[PDB]
């Protein structure tokens, strides 16, 4: 799942 | 801003839309996704980075796949866009894609767009684009290119899902890869990976742009 | 047949009002249009108009319509009558779009003169460069902002009570568009436009005519 | 006047 990948916090915060 | 830009090419616009004709003089257009804003080219903000290894399994990794392309470089041409798509829609219909690029040099370019399901290519579109001299630079435009049938059907299927979380679940395994190359030098001018979630904003579709890094 | 000389074809022309409902939703209203629906087998043959019948509705003397026509080529000269759709209805943008093709790679200059009683009131000049496209060249004037004078003019027309009154105002209003090869100064297309208010159910309409010496 | 000049009938007939 995308939620367990190493990605910045912004990836899951819709602007 | 000059964000999705290598040193040789900048993508100014990307949009996919649905256009509906009420009568011969009246048209309604709805935008699914867009990039574009009112700020000048030199506004170029700091972009966050994404370790490209974290996305390899969502794209084909054969000869000429994402890993192969990134290692061949230039690595500064590689970007990841996350869209929050506006799927809230309501006469004859046209599904279209529009894009725009700018360069300081006059090239013949090739744009390859591959739609991927579970990291496997399901459909490809290839386009050759020529420059127009404009305001001291060269402009390349795709104007209202017809959205392929696979994508029209995909959008229909997503909209018939009862719940927004279900749409997001389908989108976990849907990606698009766009490669723009100089047809003469075969140089990678831009490489853009796209991933999607359903928007919950009232100010339209949203996006975040990331640089892709080796880490 | 179409608005085409030997060296340039105008495939698209429109004037429109676009309104933003919200950041992803736009409504567009076309006032006048050519080439909105695709060219077809059954498109009518073009009738002819004797240009001496219209000289007084357009600028004359040096560089005027008569001067331009006599220099030629005569196959570059057309008259378009529009029946305009003024039935309109957030942020608003008034624009004009047009598209051209040529077998030749040229730098073109497009001059558009809005006239009242045959005399220029405002002019707009645009220089356009070519784009290569399947062995020919294309030129685009894309969503060019309609100038204040015409936006103001459209408002004032609508603020008249009756359509026959709109038609009477329009009897002394013309537009002349001249497209030239900047290098050679050859006239590529010259198009005279005249207007009435539409009463059609199927939107804006047009008739296109070749301008001839007889 | 415009309506009395020599022009084709189509000029005063909206398509
Ligand atoms: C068909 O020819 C494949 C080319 C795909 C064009 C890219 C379209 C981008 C789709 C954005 C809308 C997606 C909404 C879920
Ligand atoms: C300002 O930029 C003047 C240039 C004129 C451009 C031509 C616009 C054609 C307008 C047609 C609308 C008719 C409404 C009666």
């Amino acid at each position: 799942p995308w939620r367990l990948r190493k990605x910045p916090d912004s990836f899951a915060k819709e602007p | 801003p000059r964000s999705v830009a290598s040193s040789k090419l900048w993508m100014l616009e990307f949009s996919a839309f649905l256009e509906q004709q009420q009568d011969p003089d009246t048209y309604n257009k709805h935008l699914f996704v867009h990039i574009g804003q009112s700020s000048p080219s030199y506004s170029d903000p700091y972009l966050e980075a994404v370790d490209i290894r974290q996305i390899y399994d969502k794209f084909p990794e054969k000869k000429g796949g994402l890993k192969d392309l990134f290692e061949r470089g230039p690595s500064n041409a590689f970007f990841l866009v996350k869209f929050w798509a506006d799927l809230n829609t309501n006469g004859s219909s046209f599904y279209g894609v529009s894009s725009q690029y700018e360069s300081p040099e006059n090239m013949i370019i090739t744009c390859s767009t591959k739609v991927c399901s579970f990291g496997k290519q399901v459909v490809e579109k290839v386009e050759t684009e020529y420059a127009r001299y404009e305001n001291g630079h060269y402009s390349y435009r795709i104007h209202r290119s017809p959205l392929c049938e696979y994508m029209i059907n995909f959008i229909h299927k997503l909209k018939h899902l009862p719940e927004k979380y279900m749409m997001n679940s389908v989108l976990e395994n849907f990606t698009i890869l766009q490669v723009v190359t100089n047809r003469d030098t075969q140089e990678t001018l831009l490489c853009i990976a796209y991933v999607f979630e359903v928007s919950a904003s009232e100010h339209g579709a949203q996006h975040h742009i990331y640089r892709l890094v080796k880490e």
